[PDB]
């Protein structure tokens, strides 16, 4: 009646269904599509599906876990910024917010009416997430490698040197699954991985 | 006024509990901010008292060194006051983010060139060199004391603001949420009684219709 | 850019800090200090203090503790956090903490 | 193990009978056959929803939040078929599992259950989203009878003290994580950094277990001591110095 | 029952009636009578009455509009004041706050058990309101004109220099409709208008 | 429920019962057994018991009154202690806090597992509280009588001249009616009273 998941139809459904895609008024209002809240939704089938993923997509389970972790640490960091602003945030917390913005705005977000986003195949999906989280790991390493060192590689030094790679990362969503087949998409994303590694190597 | 005017529903109970956790979290975060700033403010006050004691000593020594300079140099003061050009010592402002707040401070910077380099060549120049160094030490301690003052006044302001936010959460926002939640729980128990009463009457009507339907077969 | 210190005090206090390297003329030829004679009026010290605390170049004002007490009204009225005011002792004058405008603002101090 | 399955589409009256079979079998195994018995009643919420239907079947008027007035006695008739009895080695323990409606303990299903049962364990969405499996939040959780369960000759003699000190260090670690969020790392003390290192390692070694790794109480206590050893010996304020001298060294 | 306007008799009544004079227990506790809450209350007949007011009091619709603006700005400012105290307000905001309190205490309150407030003829009503809103406009103009320069007028300077005017404005209720004739009340209120104009001209 | 006393069974019970013993988790977590909160607890029967007390224990009514006052001053002073530190309080406040600590830790706490706290007879209860409040009245007299003089008394001066009296006061809980006859306990308390009076005679 008001989007409330305590309503008896939802409560009875939730005791039965193995998957629940909790769409959220705040996301729908800000026109975030497809409006799924990534901290309320769940899928009890992960246990079973991990057999298929470990046969066909061995990188995906690590990425899936790191994604939800990054997105939950986004809620922690986003709540405290209302009071403290940026002043307490570690350089790793900045890298967490930057990648959480990429994952929220350029991976989770998807336009249901525009041909570039009407449907997204799994090879595109895993490749997008692989790149965004490989950036998180390499950026987090670039910061933490300089802990107590004579000079710190800051989030801003990263963000400035990686600016082309950040634009490429956000651009991954634009590949057309019809004209750009999975082979071409995987090849382009493999070039993004190499470019990403080499851009980080300039600071290590 | 006394309540948030959210209309009572099982949804509204959930939203008020979510907001209460929000307000209690914001209270504790702002209380941690207040504690951290208050710790720095007490430390900075301790440093002010210590630095004013050090300032008393360096100023006694420097002021005594003026008597020494007046011994061997005569009235050098009129020459020093009248001839002024550029400051050998200047301050630059700087920001400290300690305790999750911006505190302004000053740094002691020195330009090399002595604006009174030749003063005392006729007499007193040895004692004037000692005097120059003593007042330079006084200025170094005063730049630190100013940094403590700018920090202290900025913490006084920031603690007053933060404690007002904490007390506004504790005495306005949380009480509005708690009264609103108690009201919503009350009106939800009222709606539960209306449904109990309505359903008891329905069951009574069915009992009467069952009895009448049996009596009509006799 | 930097800022400069300024002084309001007797000839000896001013002379000491000038030899400490504190003194500069502004582009308008006005100094960053006032020498106070025993016959100086409250308006001379106070208008100077009101000028110094509002000028763009001055970041710190040093006031001799005796003068700081003679101007106590305008001094304790100065609430801005950046242009700092230091009450300082002098050779024939009260000690560094006498009626100090900052020490009096603390609740934690006895 | 004896396993009873009642499906979501199985009849609502068979769902009421399922706990009663389980407890009747557990009563037989313990009190007729001396077995120590652990009963795992996996969703007391769907049992309570089945009671709601059986009450509607008698045309009874609904009570508190739409559940029957006698819901406390029916939950008690399930939960109190448990305990040890004089002159028998058998004993029925129960670990019910209970899906809290709307994530709120105030609801009659968890609320009446808290009144009847001896403490509760909370699974927590916060730990779940952080991938801490099992997602068991040890801070709001309380096993009420743990003072009986732990002692010399039942476990290592240090155990109660270890749990108390782990509780304090995890609670203080959470409080220091709230401080870090406001002040940033450079404003923290060395001790605050130890409670943060403790919190990180404690979630990632003590609480995190995985679905098939089995830890006996002895190995859980050695893990506990491996986390407590992060602090200097004198910081372990809820452990006696005799216990520290016997177990703090690693 | 319980002073709650959600009660079904109230709810059904407000679905029908065209005027709502909601009485607030919190005003009645403070012995502010009539206890009509001016935010809650409404009249739907105002459009139908403006055609009458223009035949007798062309100034009235301007004054009624400005009265609601003063009270609305004060109620909105009060949501800040309740959380920060009386300290951070602008001088215009302090004028708004204090004139809204003048309007609350000396226009909206009326002591119906006394010779001066037993009844209030409509001429006294427009007169009192005209003087208080004239004070508001002049006080606002004085600050907004001078805040652009070193010689800034303040709300305190207005209060201190015009304390007799604030007392005179507050006194306006005590005029006795039986003894003070309509002409005499209008003349006394015109003296207040001129006293204000002379005092603001002395601040300018 | 959750410590909420507004539930009708609890609210009615505390409305009916003439006495409430407010046990508190914050006290039991510190092992402060019996863990009764001395602010939240109450008893209406005092007016009726005063007949018995006036006959058998005539001194007790003054003592219980002063005890509640000392405990109330601790709770009210504690806010100032947090705000400005204990060292910044007045001498009359400092001695008040120390006696409140002495009462809290050595009178109100009672370890019923030990041989000495196993049971506390009413005579022992009066004698303990009589000595603690006698020490308070003498300490209060010494600090207040010397206030504004050249020569002045403070808690440190008292403790330096008579630290054995504070130790003897704490020892009173260990005196056991099974080992020591009631006359012996009464004589020991008469000795502590004479000892503290002679100790204060060195200061005043």
């Amino acid at each position: 009646p008001g989007g409330d998941f305590s309503d008896p139809v939802t409560s009875a459904t939730l005791g039965i269904v193995q998957v629940f895609w909790g769409l959220d008024k705040k996301l729908a209002q800000r026109k975030h599509f497809p409006s799924v809240n990534w901290l309320i939704s769940y899928s009890k089938y992960m246990r079973a599906l991990d057999e298929y993923y470990d046969k066909h997509f061995t990188e995906f389970v690590p990425l899936r876990t790191k994604a939800k972790e990054i997105l939950q640490e986004e809620e922690d960091l986003a709540e405290i910024v209302q009071l403290v602003g940026k002043a307490s945030l570690a350089e790793t917390d900045k890298i967490t917010l930057e990648v959480a913005k990429l994952i929220k705005d350029d991976f989770l977000q998807q336009n249901g009416y525009t041909p570039y986003d009407r449907f997204c195949p799994f090879y595109k999906t895993v490749g997008m997430l692989s790149n965004m989280i490989s950036f998180y790991d390499m950026a987090r390493r670039a910061v933490e490698t300089t802990a107590q060192s004579d000079n710190k590689i800051t989030w801003s030094i990263i963000r400035e040197h990686m600016g082309e790679i950040l634009y490429k990362l956000s651009s991954m969503k634009f590949k057309d699954p019809v004209k750009d087949g999975e082979a071409k998409i995987k090849a382009d994303y493999a070039q993004l991985l190499e470019d990403m590694q080499n851009a980080f190597r300039s600071l290590e | 006024k006394d309540r948030i005017e959210i209309f009572p529903s099982r949804m509204a109970q959930t939203i008020m509990k979510a907001r209460l956790k929000g307000a209690q979290t914001g209270r504790n975060l702002l209380k941690k901010k207040s504690d951290a700033l208050t710790l720095r403010f007490r430390q900075i006050l301790k440093k002010i008292i210590e630095t004013k004691m050090l300032m008393g000593e360096v100023m006694r020594e420097a002021a005594f060194s003026l008597a020494e300079a007046k011994f061997t140099a005569g009235d050098f003061s009129t020459t020093v006051i009248q001839n002024v050009n550029k400051a050998q010592v200047k301050i630059r402002a700087k920001k400290d983010n300690v305790a999750g707040v911006t505190l302004p401070v000053f740094e002691h910077y020195h330009e090399g060139t002595d604006s009174y380099e030749l003063t005392g060549l006729a007499r007193g120049g040895e004692q004037l060199a000692k005097l120059k160094r003593n007042y330079a030490k006084a200025v170094e301690l005063l730049v630190e004391l100013a940094s403590l003052q700018t920090s202290f006044v900025t913490l006084d302001e920031a603690i007053k603001i933060t404690n007002r936010r904490v007390n506004a959460i504790e005495h306005v926002i949380i009480p509005r949420i708690e009264r609103t939640l108690a009201y919503i729980i009350t009106e939800l128990d009222e709606r539960e009684r209306e449904e109990f009463y309505r359903l008891k009457k329905i069951q009574e009507k069915k009992k009467i219709i069952k009895e009448k339907s049996e009596k009509d077969l006799e | 850019r930097g800022k400069l210190i300024a002084v309001i005090g007797d000839e000896d206090t001013v002379t000491g800090f000038l030899l400490g390297g504190i003194g500069e003329l502004n582009k308008n030829r006005h100094p960053n200090f006032l020498v106070v004679e025993k016959d100086t009026t409250i308006n001379e010290i106070e208008d100077t203090f009101r000028q110094f605390l509002n000028r763009d170049d001055i970041g710190i004002i040093l006031i001799n503790q005796y003068i700081a007490e003679m101007v106590r009204h305008a001094l304790d009225a100065h609430q801005r956090s950046i242009p700092a005011v230091l009450e300082i002792p002098s050779k024939e004058h009260p000690y560094d903490a006498a009626k100090d405008s900052i020490l009096r603002r603390a609740k934690g101090m006895f | 193990v004896c396993l009873f399955l009642n499906l979501a589409n199985d009849p609502t009256i068979e769902r009421i009978i399922t706990p009663r079979l389980a407890l009747t079998t557990a009563e037989f195994l313990a009190y007729q056959c001396e077995k120590h018995v652990l009963v795992i009643l996996t969703d007391m919420s769907s049992y309570a929803e089945a009671l709601r239907e059986v009450s509607a079947a008698r045309e009874e008027v609904p009570g508190r939040r739409g559940f029957p007035g006698y819901m406390y006695t029916d939950l008690a008739t399930i939960y109190e078929r448990a305990g040890r009895v004089e002159g028998r080695n058998g004993s029925i323990t129960q670990i019910p599992i209970l899906t809290m409606p709307n994530d709120d303990i105030t609801h009659p299903i968890p609320d009446l259950t808290g009144y009847i049962t001896e403490g509760q364990i909370y699974v927590d969405r916060q730990l779940h989203n952080r991938q801490i499996y099992p997602p068991i939040n040890v801070l709001p959780s309380l096993s009420r009878l743990m003072k009986s369960a732990i002692g010399e000759g039942m476990t290592r003699k240090d155990h109660a003290d270890v749990s108390n000190q782990l509780y304090a260090c995890y609670a203080i670690g959470k409080d220091v994580q709230a401080m870090k969020a406001v002040v940033g790392e450079e404003a923290l003390t060395s001790d605050d950094l130890l409670y943060l290192e403790f919190l990180q390692k404690f979630e990632k070694n003590f609480i995190t277990q995985g679905p098939y790794e089995n830890r006996t109480v002895y190995e859980t206590l050695d893990i506990g001591w491996q986390l407590l050893r992060i602090f200097p010996k004198e910081m372990l304020k809820r452990i006696p110095q005799s216990t520290l001298s016997e177990f703090y060294p690693r």
